[PDB]
C-alpha cells in the first residue's frame, strides 16, 4: 500500500529549455517507462484493488 | 520468487459457482436437478487473473461444499448426487433422466455429515491449451470470441431421496483449483468492468468509461 | 558518453579532448610541500561530484560573463559547507562548459580559466574593487550597460580588455578552449590548485577565475534567438584544514 | 532444564479469544459475520508471559472449538465458515462480502459432528520479530507504543446455511499455540494490573498502586 | 587512563571493567542481515567520538533520571546532523557514566541501559505519552514532584516501577552497573544496535533508554551536599541510509 512519508520522488527539471532551428515544432513530447529490476520481488498475495467488479457479467 | 510462480498465482482455489436447489412439491421430476456448464470466467476476480495470459493449460480439482437448510418438518437425512458430464456427452433434463445412472459420467454421492466431496479432472480440451482470448469465429462465422475446444463439461446435482422431501433448500458452493499450471503469451491487465462472458466488450450504457487511473490537479505535485 | 561522478552524472561529456591547465593534473598536497610538516591524511571523495550552475542566456548582444573559484561554489552542498567550516583549503576543478544549439546557429566563445585574475575597477582615481562584487557567488558576473551602486567599488566592464588592462586575443595565453558552434559545442578544462602557498583562506582568495567572452556574436534565424550555456564544476582533490564546529 | 525452555514456557496453547455469534432475523446479512484482529495481548496471563521478553518470533497453530446452542425449533444442521484474512488484505463487512470466497484468504468449513478445525500460520511480520514493547511512534508521531509490523491478520466467521436459521447461538473458542519459539532481551515481570492494550499504563483511577509485595510488621521476624 | 576517540578525549576511564550489553560487541550491519540486499560500503569514523552531556546534579532528594537514544544526541554535531539528514540509521553506543565524589560521600546508583523502554503515562484512563516528552533531547528527564502541562501526555514519575509497571530491583535483568561511591565512581556500558530490523527512523524510534536511579540516597557532611554525574556517549559503528540534501 502507497505511503507518502515512506515513499521516494522522481522529479524532472529544465536545465535549459528546448532549443530548435527555424521552421521546427516549438514543443516536443516526453515519455516515461518503468519496470522492476532483478532484485524486484513480491510476497503474500491479496486481491488487486485496481479492479473492482460491480456489474452483471451477464453471459 | 517462489510465490510469484504461476502455480502460486493461478493455482489457488476459489468459488467458481454457487448452486442452489429447492425442493418443489408439484412434480417429482420438475427441474429439481441442476445443470451448470463449467466455466471459470463467471467470477471477475478469477477471470482477470487468468486473462493475464493468452493460453493456459492445467488440471482441475473440484471440491463441493453442500449447505442444507430445513425450513421445518425435519427431513434431516437426504442423499445428494453430484454428477460430472464430460464435454460432448448429453446432459440430463429431468430428475430421473438416464444420464444419472450412466457409467461414462462420473458421480459422487454425498449424505450430510460426510466429508466434503472432491475429485480431479485432467486437461479436457482437444487443443493443447485453453484459449483465454480468441480472435476467431464460429464455423457459421458467428459468435466470434468464444472457442468450442474450450468446453469443460457440466456439473449436475439432484436430490436422490424420494418423499422425505419437505421443501428444503440446498446450497452447493463449488470450489475449483487449477493444478500443474502452464501459461503462454502475457497480456496487459483488464482495465474496465466486464460486461459479457466470452467478449472483451466494455462499453456500458449511459455511463462514462472509468479506469483505475486516479487524476490529480497538477503534475508538478505528486 | 556521460561522466558519472558521485551522485551526480552529466551526459554529453563524451571523449577526453579537454585541456589540462598548465599540463599538471589535479593532485593531493604532497607532504614535501605541505605547510605544517605533514598531515596524517586527507582522503575524502565526498566533495568530489558535479555542481551544475543555472544556465546563462547567450543572446546576440551578450558581451561576456565571469565566475570566480572557489567563490562560485560557496553555496554548493558539501564543498560549500566544507569551505565555510574550515580555515584553510585547496582544490582543483574540472570545469565543463557546454551549450545547446543546432546546425542553424553560429557563434564562438572563448572559455578561459585565469589564475589570480585581479580585476580592475570601473572608475578613475583612487578607487578599488569592493569585496561583494568579486564574490558574486554562483550567479556570476554578466557584462551590463546599466548603472550600478557603490560605483567606485564596481569592477570594470571592459571585457575586451580582459577586465584587467590586457588585450582580449592574448587571453589565449591562459588555459582555454574555443567553442565554435559549427564544430564543437562544449569545452572542458581540468585545472589543479594554483597559488604560492599549500592552502589558503578560500573566503578571501579566489585562485581561478572562469571567463567566457563571445568572440564571434551569436546569430540565428530561430524563433527564440538565444541559446543556453550550461556550466558544471567538479572539485578535484579538495583538502581542508582547521575544521570548526558546525550547527553551533 | 528441558521444561524451562522457551518452547515449554511459551509454546503451550491457550484460549486467546472467545467469539460469539447470534442468529438475527431482521436482515440476512446484518452483522452475522464476526471479525477479530488476531492479538495475543488480550489475555493478561498470556500477555505477562510473553512480555517477559522484548522481541519474540514464532509460528502459530490455531485450533477452533465451536459450541452450538439451540434455544428451540431444532436447526441442528448448520455449516460454519471460519476465514483467516492475512495482514493488509481487506476484511469482510457483510455476511455476503466477496472476501468470503476470495482465494488469497484461507477458509475452513466446519459442520457439527466434525473434528475441531485446525491450521497453521507462519511468522507473519515484515520485521524479523514481533515487538513485545516499542519505544517508538507512529508515522504521524502518534499512538506511540504499538507497532504496525506486528499485525497478524484477522479471524472471521459466518453462518453459511440460509433459512434453517431459528435464532441459535454460536460460541467459538479460539486456541492458539506458539511453535518454534525464539525470544530476545528478557525484561522484569509485569508487577501491576494491565489497563490498556499496547500500553504499559498502570495507574488506575481512585485506587492505590498495589504490588505483589506483601508487607510485614517488623523486618527482624521473617 | 584516558580513552581518546576522535578529537574528543575523556580522562578517568581507566581499565576495561565495563559491561558489554548482551555480550554482543557493536558491529557494522553484515550484508546477510542487510535490508536492501547489500550496500557497497558504510565506513565512516567521523561520527565516532565522545559527546559529553551537561553534568546532572545528584542531591539527597534525587529520585532518578533517564535519557533516550539516539534522541539524546539529536543535537550533537556530526552524529546529530547525520541522523537528521538521513531517512534510516542504526548505531551502537559506549555510554560512560561517572561522578566526582570523595571518600566522605556515600551513595549508590543503578545505571541501566534498557532496550525498547516503553514508558507508561502518568494519568489513568485512555491517555498515552506524547512525542515531545519521550524526546527530551540531551537535557534528559528528571523525576520531579512539580505539576506539568499536557498532563495526559506526560509519562509516569514512578521511578521505583521502572517507569513501566515493573519492579525496580528486577531492573538488573537489563545490562547495567552499580555505582557504589565507596567502591567505584563510574560505570561503562558498550551496547550494540538492538531492533527487529536492520535500520530504522531514528526520529520515531528510540532503541536504547539510559536509566539512572539512586538505590541508596546520597549522603555527606560537606558544605555543598550534592555531587555531579557526568555522562559521555560515543556512537559505535554508526551507519546511515537515504541521505538528503542539507543547507537547502
Amino acid at each position: 500500500s502507497p505511503g507518502r512519508s515512506t515513499s521516494g520522488y522522481i522529479t524532472c527539471w529544465y536545465q535549459t529549455r528546448l532549443v530548435i532551428p527555424p521552421q521546427t515544432p516549438p514543443t516536443a513530447r516526453l515519455l516515461c517507462f518503468v519496470s522492476g529490476c532483478k532484485d524486484f520481488c513480491l510476497r503474500m498475495a491479496r486481491d488487486t484493488n485496481l479492479h473492482l467488479q460491480s456489474g452483471a457479467i451477464a453471459q | 520468487r517462489d510465490e510469484m510462480s504461476l502455480e502460486s498465482f493461478l493455482g489457488r482455489s476459489g468459488c467458481i459457482h454457487e448452486s442452489k436447489l429447492e425442493v418443489t412439491l408439484a412434480n417429482y421430476n420438475k427441474e429439481n436437478f441442476t445443470v451448470w456448464a463449467i466455466n471459470l470466467q463467471e467470477m471477475a476476480q478469477i477471470r482477470r487473473k487468468f486473462e493475464l495470459f493468452t493460453y493456459t493449460r492445467f488440471d482441475s480439482e473440484i471440491t463441493l461444499v453442500p449447505c442444507i437448510s430445513a425450513l421445518s418438518q425435519d427431513i434431516g437425512h437426504i442423499t445428494m448426487q453430484y454428477m460430472y458430464v464430460p464435454p460432448g456427452a448429453p446432459v440430463p433434463n429431468s430428475r430421473d433422466d438416464y444420464a444419472w445412472q450412466s457409467g461414462t459420467n462420473a458421480s459422487v454421492f454425498w449424505q450430510h455429515g460426510q466429508a466434503y466431496p472432491r475429485f480431479s479432472l485432467p486437461f479436457l480440451s482437444v487443443a493443447s491449451a485453453y484459449y483465454m482470448f480468441y480472435d476467431g469465429y464460429d464455423e457459421q462465422d458467428q459468435n466470434y470470441g468464444t472457442a468450442n475446444t474450450n468446453n469443460m463439461g457440466s456439473l449436475c446435482s439432484r436430490i436422490v431421496t424420494e418423499k422425505h422431501i419437505h421443501k428444503v433448500h440446498i446450497m452447493t458452493r463449488i470450489y475449483h483449483k487449477a493444478k500443474h499450471v502452464k501459461a503462454w503469451c502475457p497480456r496487459p491487465p483488464r482495465a474496465l468492468e466486464y460486461t459479457r462472458a466470452h467478449r472483451t466488450n466494455f462499453k456500458i450504457e449511459d455511463r462514462s468509461i472509468q479506469t483505475a487511473i486516479v487524476t490529480r490537479p497538477i503534475i508538478t505535485t505528486a | 558518453i556521460q561522466i558519472t561522478r558521485g551522485d551526480s552524472t552529466i551526459t554529453s561529456q563524451d571523449v577526453a579532448n579537454a585541456i589540462v591547465a598548465y599540463g599538471v593534473w589535479p593532485h593531493y598536497l604532497s607532504s614535501k610541500d605541505a605547510s605544517a610538516i605533514d598531515k596524517p591524511s586527507q582522503p575524502d571523495t565526498s566533495s568530489n561530484r558535479f555542481y551544475t550552475l543555472r544556465s546563462v542566456t547567450w543572446s546576440s548582444s551578450s558581451k561576456g560573463w565571469w565566475w570566480k573559484l572557489p567563490d562560485a561554489l560557496k553555496d554548493m552542498g558539501i564543498f560549500g559547507e566544507n569551505m565555510f567550516y574550515h580555515y584553510l583549503g585547496r582544490s582543483g576543478y574540472t570545469i565543463h562548459v557546454q551549450c545547446n544549439a543546432s546546425k542553424f546557429h553560429q557563434g564562438t566563445l572563448i572559455v578561459a580559466l585565469i589564475p589570480e585574475h585581479q580585476i580592475a575597477s570601473a572608475l578613475h582615481g583612487n578607487v578599488n574593487v569592493g569585496y561583494n562584487y568579486t564574490h558574486p557567488g554562483e550567479t556570476g558576473r554578466e557584462v551590463k550597460a546599466e548603472t550600478r551602486l557603490n560605483p567606485d567599488l564596481q569592477p570594470t566592464e571592459e571585457y575586451w580588455l580582459n577586465f584587467d588592462g590586457t588585450l582580449l586575443g592574448n587571453i589565449t595565453i591562459f588555459p582555454h578552449q574555443f567553442i565554435n558552434l559549427r564544430s564543437n559545442n562544449s569545452a572542458t578544462i581540468i585545472a589543479p590548485y594554483v597559488n604560492a602557498v599549500p592552502m589558503d583562506s578560500m573566503r578571501s582568495h579566489n585562485n581561478w577565475s572562469l571567463v567566457i567572452i563571445p568572440i564571434c556574436p551569436l546569430e540565428t534565424s530561430s524563433a527564440i534567438n538565444t541559446i543556453p550555456i550550461t556550466i558544471s564544476i567538479s572539485p578535484m582533490c579538495a583538502e581542508f584544514s582547521g575544521a570548526r564546529a558546525k550547527r553551533q
